RNA sequence: AUGCGA
């Protein structure tokens, strides 16, 4: 197939090193997935205030922004696999992707932690005293 | 009409001499009735009596 | 439907309507009300949506009044939070009001609404197209003239005048309360003091009011005319009246008038004019 | 058509009364305790309730309108001919409602005291669904004026929030005044051809 | 000195009117919003509305039953006719003939002469033959089109006020009407639902349409780029059945939503499922009722196992009646269906955003069911947007080109029953077929 | 009534005359005493957990306190049962059996109570009620696989509301307005003079009265039927404070009685007149 | 209190898919990876087979032109994430049943 | 998938046949294969509940404020 | 009873509405009449 | 239409008044109640006469078909 | 103060004698018809009221 | 018919 002629096939692609400091339950490992527009060039960055659980305030290019950070839908602390987010995970540039697992369980698995960028604005509150003249 | 939306017709053409005159001198244009505002409420009209003739003088 | 709504604030002109059968029917926009014609920017707005923390409709997969739904004309984009609802409507406005967003056109309207009990379903539905009604009001924050239309008006808190403006509340006012007034009902003096079907039956008579249709009267060849010669300015006026020039077209004239039950024939309906004064010429028309 | 300052003077402290009228009635017909704060949560909460209900919403608006019409009823009655800057066998308005010539005592205290609570087919003014009835309103305003309550007059004007009101009124006034004469019609005809 | 007599500007402006700038600029800032609702059918995105409205009529397909002895039942050769672009002039007069030369004509005339004020309405006609074997242009003068004054289509629509005077006008001429016959009329313009956004609405006519249904429907008023409008309606059965109502022809159909579901994208019903209700899984009350409209469904149509079915049923169904058998298959009548019905103001391939469009629909009608959400107001000026007289105009144009059309159609049809005596390749039947219908459409 | 004559008023009232002796305390008891109850009225609440062979509805009606319907409605946890096992049960199975067309603790007194209902229900399997109170009633329904579907809740709501605890045929609801102008009377939002009759140790049955001339026409005859329209209409012009000859009123209603009944104003009414023209003139 | 970025991979390797609730697939099925170098940027398109079915997915490409994903991975012990740039494409499943049709007509 | 009381079918997500009603060990897709009644039999339960609707009361109001 | 806004027929005459024995029987267009906008007078 | 000859309420001449009048808030930069005081319309009837006149014949006279233009 | 349009003391009409109708004979209609007045219903009722049988005849 | 005095 590899229609559109718009479109190539693969050539390069990267093993997952899921267990090298992976340990069946005793890794506490994690995947996180954050939302960018695609305004911002993630490349240009060096560290991430997601650390801050809810307090995700964010500094891109000295401009303030604040991350917004969900827990549930796809990360829902209710269903078992309450997503769809799925993950499609490769392994060398000669393989088709594979769905990320944990095990040999048939366990499609889940982000740890997701983010999303949120554009702050000043949004200046009103003078009301030199407004509100009478 | 007045700009009150207060319409009424001319009942007659009173004569000139037979209006009443003020001691200005003057007799009036159209004499409008006092009973008719108490109804209407058409207190804009006495504002507008008031501002036409002081922006007259 | 005749009922007279609040909607129709800054819009449709409380005191311009008919008399009769079509009362309520035939409303009459606000002097300063204008209509889309043309929609713009749809293109940047997804952009700056998704700069906002709208997640792409494809990506969300969950719906619900329990979440925020962006759309923009009917087109659904995205989902957020009802905080981040009240976030994006607030911090899009200020975008509206500065010149900074070419993305985005000072005259989309916004609508947001906010989560309610039983309420209004919620959401965040952006317009721009076009027959939208549009009405100029004053955007405090920016100090800065703001295009509103009659869906976001119901939520938003517009102080009628800066001295009522209250603390918190109101993110516009109006720039004049005239602005939610007619034409006709503009040009009434102090129509502001009469009892409001006596404004309206001034509204009749000025619609229905013999005056000045034009000059090119020897170019026109009407089934009837009504040609008032002696013209006059009001010396009361709106001063919207030289603002729309009517004083291009007098339709009355400046009277001498006595407030007087006196003669007998001046009872109910009838008033009377000085006979010489009509001699004079008074009010002669063709 | 004028008061005397001291006519202005009662008008003025009673229409300065109203201010505690509307809430208080608002939380009686909540039926929530005395000085319950204008912002409280659960009042809010409520007062959606009575949005949301027509019947509630009914009462709330009949009981806030007998409280606001005891008001005006207090105004007129203080500041009458008690209050007019000229008197009877002189003030000429005076004379012709109280003659009946033209005129009821309600014009005259339209004109000189207030216009008073505006209703509309039985009931105080409609609200929007996010709990204005005016744009310059905030949901739930529990002020008497901003249900409706005119305090203005007719010798020193209505605010413009006022006219709105007055508008409605006034409107209402004229659909039902066109409507009632083809109602009588058929009653007529309908039996004048029996008894004829 | 608060509204002053401006008594020397005033006479000023008597005596010497404007050559530049007509004063009062609210006074032509007022009938604008007519204005320009007449200039966006002339002038706007790739030609102005209009050209938009013939982009939505596409094309007019025939077959002259192409004997050929599929050569003898696959197309009496196909011959599909639609309009490229229209073209509208502004008045113009030629003295007697026409083999004389144009002069343009103003109002004025039209006043003293007590006649319309029209424009000659031109339209590039594309004649493609064979699917492309043929191509033919024809520029055909339609009548003549009443023009509004001072549009972008009248000759006073760029007349400063000294140039007014010149053309015996009020010095301020706001226009925006029309004269037709010498009589001045405007298009009152009209309060209609605002469009492309779903109302929800309880009314005893859904209750009225017949058994099973109730009050509670939703209402979307979907209007195309060319402003043309196709009303969508939802409709709640009393069992949880949910109905998609639509008008064709004026007349009025119901197709179960599911159906739509299934023909806008090919999915799952787990698929739909997760389009409704999301992480709010705690809805016995829409777990049932979904559980019950996609159960039915299943029922009704065991063999409709894929979206394509779903698009040859729809299309066979309304074949007879959407006037494209003699050429397309049911899976092409099917489509050109979805596309000419369901949220066009989306348009063309949003066949998927149409699709969670409609979804959030459903959600907000069950939102409105249990009742968890408050009913709109049709008759709120919230609610409300305006049809601009212009607008109709385009609509109306729209109507009369697509009208125009099948009257070639029924004229080919005509005589390719009664004669067959000519092929689409002539230029004879073109021009002939042009001279046997009439089109001023302008009258 | 001038016009259509209508047998069926939109606010059908029968005037109630309490007796001098009759204590305003036990007027309102009785006004309560009176007043239908409706099963829905009573209901708190209802969790419906249908399990699925045999397709099982648990409907648990967790019910008010019974003390405050008995304090509300003057009624008991044993009329519940008595109309869940007779009235509620029987319709609702009824209305399941009507969807089905549409698709094609524990004591022994209280088995044989659950018993006896499955014996007269086909439907219902368990009985467990809340005989401390009232409080609910829990009852187990099975049903075959073959069931596919129903929206129970719907089902259930709606014989609740058709499920009355109290009921005067045609009677909604007796009122204590206060007293004015006239005796102590109690105003009730239907027309039923036999079920009143049974209440004359309460009401001087003489002097009762209603807004219904057509009820007046068949029970108590022509002239009461014509004193009810004369004084009906006397009262909706008094409603506008206008004074109107009564010669006139009587005439009409006397009129209205020509034949004995109540016979209206329109064409049904000029029927009957002898002037073939004079209906010629009219429709 | 933040956790800091200790390396960036930039280039494609994961991706990530949206699909109906209940995703589960067969124990081998393969997921063909396409790329689009369209002036300066890369569109993806994903293509796999399986038993029955066919899936194919593709980027919503208005939410994809203004909106762009990354995914890291974190070790709470190691302070570090491997960045993977991932596509999110909405893919559907057709079936043989899903390729069946009448004549064009009646 | 089983949902409430809709079961997916969990290679296409079509919402198969119900268990209760199959003439068989299981079930099977009408448009995936997937053997319905001879894997997981589900418990098919439900809560459903009245929506605090139709039944308006005095009661009702004295216990509504 | 036929099968647009066809002409009217005798019994679409008459009767009906306003007709001729409503419009034209008992009521009809007289002589010797006039029509005036009434003007108040005292004297008389 | 033209500047009334007789102030309808008064009587008194006053077609003469218009041109100086215009006049003289040209050329005496006058204001409109000092001009009419130097003009003598010491009454109101004669004061608004003026005052409130439209000379709207300015506008007519353009309007002039016997002039080729 | 504006004068109406309708001055409907132009409205003033009188017909002692004028045009028919062929299918009646009876006063034809119209001011500018010399046009009959309508004695309508209304009146006719009315004037029976009066008891003026020989006036209504 | 529509609009109109109303
Ligand atoms: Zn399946
Ligand atoms: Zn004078």
């Amino acid at each position: 197939f590899s229609i559109p002629d718009g479109f190539k096939k693969c050539k390069h692609l990267k093993n997952f090193p899921l267990n090298g400091d992976n340990k069946k339950k005793a890794k506490q490992q994690q995947v996180w997935l954050i939302k960018f527009p695609s305004n911002v060039d993630i490349s240009k960055l060096k560290s991430l205030p997601v650390d801050f659980e809810s307090s995700t305030t964010m500094t891109i290019d000295k401009h303030d922004y604040k991350i917004m950070d969900d827990t549930d839908i796809e990360s829902s602390l209710t269903q078992d696999n309450l997503s769809n987010m799925t993950l499609l995970v490769p392994s060398e540039s000669k393989e088709s992707l594979k769905i990320a697992s944990t095990a040999k369980d048939n366990a499609p698995l889940q982000f740890d932690k997701v983010f999303s960028v949120s554009e702050t604005a000043k949004i200046p509150a009103i003078d009301y005293s030199k407004v509100r003249v009478p | 009409s007045s700009r009150h939306g207060q319409k009424g017709v001319c009942s007659r053409k009173w004569p000139t001499i037979d209006m009443p005159f003020s001691e200005t001198g003057i007799q009036p244009d159209i004499i409008i009735n006092p009973h008719a505002f108490p109804s209407r409420m058409t207190i804009g009209m006495f504002v507008e009596s008031l501002a036409g003739k002081a922006g007259a003088l | 439907v005749r009922k007279l709504l609040p909607e129709s604030w800054g819009f449709l002109c409380p005191v311009h309507t008919p008399d009769g059968s079509p009362c309520g029917l035939l409303n009459h926009f606000a002097h300063k009300c204008r209509i889309s014609t043309q929609q713009s920017d749809v293109s940047r707005i997804p952009s700056i949506l998704y700069s906002l923390g709208v997640a792409p409709a494809s990506h969300t997969f969950a719906a619900g009044p329990s979440l925020c739904c962006v759309q923009i004309d009917g087109k659904i984009i995205g989902w957020v939070s009802h905080e981040q609802g009240k976030i994006i409507a607030d911090t899009l406005r200020y975008w509206k009001v500065e010149g900074k967003t070419p993305g985005l056109p000072i005259d989309l309207e916004i609508g947001y609404v906010p989560p309610s009990t039983r309420g209004q379903y919620p959401g965040l539905y952006l317009f721009g197209g076009h027959s939208r009604m549009l009405r100029p009001v004053r955007y405090l924050p920016l100090d800065k003239e703001d295009i509103v239309g009659p869906f976001e008006q119901v939520y938003m808190n517009i102080a009628v005048t800066p001295q009522e403006i209250q603390n918190n509340v109101h993110t516009h006012v109006e720039f004049t309360p005239t602005n939610i007034l007619s034409i006709l009902a503009n040009l009434t003096p102090f129509s502001d003091f009469n009892q409001s079907p006596r404004n309206m039956y001034q509204c009749q008579m000025g619609k229905q009011t013999m005056g000045t249709p034009g000059v090119a009267l020897c170019h026109r060849s009407d089934n009837k005319l009504y040609r008032l010669q002696t013209g006059q300015t009001p010396i009361v006026k709106a001063n919207l009246y030289d603002d729309y020039g009517m004083d291009n077209f007098p339709n009355g004239f400046n009277a001498v008038v006595a407030v007087i039950s006196y003669t007998g024939y001046d009872m109910d309906d009838a008033m009377i004019i000085n006979k010489s004064a009509d001699e004079r010429g008074f009010g002669y028309g063709t | 058509l004028r008061l005397t300052a001291e006519g202005n003077k009662w008008r003025t402290d009673i229409l300065k009364t109203s201010v505690d009228t509307g809430r208080e009635a608002a939380a009686e017909v909540t039926n929530l305790d005395k000085d319950t704060p204008a912002d409280d949560p659960e009042l809010l909460k409520r007062l959606q309730e009575i949005l949301r209900d027509n019947n509630k919403s009914g009462i709330l608006d009949a009981v806030t309108s007998s409280k606001v019409n005891a008001i005006t009823s207090q105004v007129v009655s203080k500041c009458v001919p008690d209050g007019t800057m000229k008197k009877f066998p002189c003030n000429s308005m005076q004379a012709m409602a109280l003659s009946g010539a033209k005129g009821s005592n309600v014009n005259v205290s339209q004109i000189m005291c207030l216009l008073g609570q505006q209703a509309l087919e039985g009931r105080r003014v409609p609200v929007m669904v996010s709990g204005k009835t005016l744009p310059s309103f905030k949901p739930y305003e529990t002020d008497a004026m901003a249900g409706g309550y005119v305090k203005g007059r007719f010798y020193s004007g209505i605010k413009p929030q006022e006219y709105y009101f007055h508008c409605m009124a006034g409107r209402e006034g004229l659909i039902d005044t066109a409507v009632k004469t083809s109602r009588s019609g058929y009653l007529q005809r309908c039996l004048t051809k029996q008894l004829e | 000195r608060t509204a002053d007599f401006r008594t020397l500007e005033r006479e000023s402006r008597f005596i010497n009117p404007p050559k530049d700038k007509s004063a009062f600029p609210l006074l032509q800032e007022a009938v604008q919003p007519h204005i320009g609702s007449f200039n966006a059918l002339t002038e706007g995105p790739d030609g102005g509305l209009l050209n938009l409205g013939v982009k939505d009529i596409g094309e007019k397909v025939i077959f002259d039953g192409k004997p050929l002895n599929s050569n003898s039942g696959y197309l009496g050769n196909k011959l599909s006719v639609s309009v490229e672009q229209v073209s509208i002039a502004k008045p113009m007069s030629n003295d007697g003939v026409s083999s004389a030369v144009e002069r343009k004509v103003y109002p004025s005339e039209s006043r003293q002469r007590l006649t319309s004020y029209r424009g000659k309405l031109l339209l590039k006609l594309k004649w493609s033959v064979n699917n492309g074997e043929e191509n033919l242009f024809e520029v055909r003068d339609c009548g003549g089109l009443p023009v509004m004054l001072q549009s972008n289509r009248c000759h006073l629509n760029k007349m400063s006020p000294y140039e007014l005077v010149q053309h015996k006008e009020e010095s301020d001429e706001i226009g925006g009407y029309f004269i037709v016959n010498g009589i001045e009329k405007l298009i009152r313009m009209l309060i209609v639902q605002r469009r492309n956004h779903p109302m929800a609405i309880i009314r005893p006519s859904f209750a009225n349409r017949g058994a099973s249904y109730s009050h509670y429907g939703i209402q979307i008023r979907s209007v195309r780029p060319d402003q043309t409008s196709q009303t969508n309606v939802l409709h709640y059965l009393n069992d949880g059945q949910v109905t998609f109502r639509f008008s064709w022809r004026k007349n009025e159909y119901l197709v179960p939503v599911v159906m739509i579901l299934k023909a806008l994208c090919h999915t799952s019903d787990r698929e739909i499922f997760d389009g409704i209700i999301g992480n709010d899984v705690k809805d016995s009350f829409l777990t049932d009722r979904l559980e019950l409209l996609l159960r039915g469904f299943k029922k009704r149509y065991p063999h409709l196992q894929n979206r394509t079915q779903v698009l040859q049923y729809l299309g066979d169904k309304f074949r007879v009646v959407f006037q494209a058998s003699p050429d397309q298959s049911d899976l092409e009548v099917g489509q050109e269906v979805l596309d000419r019905i369901v949220l066009v103001h989306l348009g063309k391939d949003g066949s998927q955003d149409k699709f969670r469009m409609l979804l959030f629909m459903i959600r907000k009608l069950y939102s409105l069911v249990a009742g968890e959400c408050s009913p709109d107001n049709p008759d709120a000026t919230q609610h409300q947007e305006v049809l601009l007289g212009g607008f109709l105009y385009g609509m109306i144009l729209k109507e009369k080109i697509d009208e125009y059309l099948q009257n070639i159609i029924a004229q080919v049809r005509m005589d390719i029953n009664r004669g067959m005596a000519i092929n689409f390749k002539d230029k004879r039947y073109m021009s002939r077929v042009l001279m046997r219908v009439n089109e001023n459409i302008g009258s | 009534i001038v016009m259509t004559a209508s047998a069926a008023i939109k606010t059908p009232q029968m005037t109630l005359p309490i007796w001098n002796d009759v204590s305003d305390e036990q007027a309102d008891t009785f006004c309560k005493s009176i007043s239908k109850v409706l099963l829905s009225e009573v209901i708190d609440k209802v969790i419906v957990t249908e399990t699925t062979a045999a397709r099982s509805y648990v409907i648990h009606m967790r019910f008010f306190d019974n003390n405050e319907y008995s304090e509300e409605y003057d009624v008991s946890k044993e009329e519940l049962q008595n109309v869940i096992s007779n009235q509620f049960i029987h319709l609702l199975e009824a209305a399941i059996v009507k969807e089905i067309k549409k698709q094609k603790n524990m004591n022994k007194v209280q088995r044989d109570r659950q018993s006896a209902i499955i014996s007269h229900h086909r439907f219902i399997t368990k009985y467990n009620f809340d005989d401390e109170s009232g409080k609910w009633c829990e009852f187990k329904l099975e049903l075959a696989a073959d069931t596919e579907k129903l929206l129970m809740v719907n089902i259930v709501e709606e014989i609740c509301r058709k499920s009355i605890i109290r009921q005067i045929p045609h009677i909604d609801r007796c009122v204590h307005p206060e007293p004015e102008n006239g005796k102590r009377v109690l105003v009730t939002e239907g027309v039923n003079f036999q079920a009143m009759w049974d209440q004359e140790a309460f009401i001087d049955v003489d002097g009762i009265t209603s807004n219904d001339v057509a009820a007046v026409l068949k029970t108590y005859g022509v002239e009461a039927a014509r004193n009810t329209i004369v004084n009906e209409i006397n009262n909706v012009f008094s409603r506008y404070a206008i004074s109107v000859s009564f010669r006139h009123l009587d005439l009409i209603a006397d009129m209205m009685t020509r034949q004995g009944t109540y016979l209206a104003f329109n064409r049904q009414g000029m029927e009957t007149s002898t002037s073939s023209f004079m209906k010629m003139s009219y429709e | 209190s933040e956790i800091e970025i200790e390396s960036v991979q930039d280039q494609p390797s994961v991706a990530v898919g949206s699909f109906f609730k209940g995703f589960r697939a067969p124990s081998d099925t393969t997921f063909d990876l396409y790329k689009k170098k369209k002036s300066e940027k890369d569109e993806f398109v994903l293509h796999g087979e399986n038993e029955r079915l066919e899936y194919e997915g593709y980027t919503d490409s208005s939410s994809q032109a203004s909106n762009q994903y990354v995914v890291g991975l974190f070790n709470p012990e190691k302070k570090s994430i491997q960045l993977y740039k991932a596509p999110v494409l909405v893919s559907k499943v057709v079936s043989k049943s899903s390729k069946n049709l009448r004549g064009p007509k009646i | 998938s089983v949902v409430g009381s809709l079961i997916f079918c969990l290679d296409c997500g079509d919402l198969l046949e119900n268990p209760n009603a199959v003439l068989g060990s299981n079930v099977e897709c009408s448009q995936c294969k997937a053997i319905y009644p001879k894997s997981q039999f589900s418990n098919l339960k439900v809560v459903t509940t009245t929506a605090d609707d139709a039944f308006p009361s005095s009661l009702r109001a004295k216990k509504s404020v | 009873k036929a099968q647009k806004v066809p002409i009217p027929g005798v019994k679409q005459a008459l009767e009906k509405k306003e007709g001729l024995f409503r419009k034209h029987m008992m009521g009809k267009r007289v002589n010797y009449a006039a029509r005036s906008v009434i003007s108040p007078d005292p004297n008389i | 239409m033209i500047v009334p000859v007789r102030c309808f309420s008064c009587g008194k001449v006053v077609g003469d008044k218009w041109e100086s009048y215009l006049n003289l808030l040209q050329e005496d930069e006058l204001d409109e109640g000092t001009a009419l005081s130097r003009l003598g319309l010491k009454r109101y009837c004669c004061r608004r006469m003026i005052l409130t006149h439209v000379d709207l014949i300015e506008k007519f006279l353009r309007y002039n078909p016997l002039e080729k233009r | 103060y504006q004068r109406l349009r309708h001055m409907v003391n132009d409205k003033f009409q009188v017909r002692s004698t004028g045009p028919v109708n062929s299918l009646t004979m009876q006063p034809v209609k119209g001011r500018k018809r010399h046009g009959g007045i309508r004695v309508g219903e209304m009146e006719r009722d009315a004037l029976i009221g009066h008891g003026t049988s020989f006036l209504l005849q």
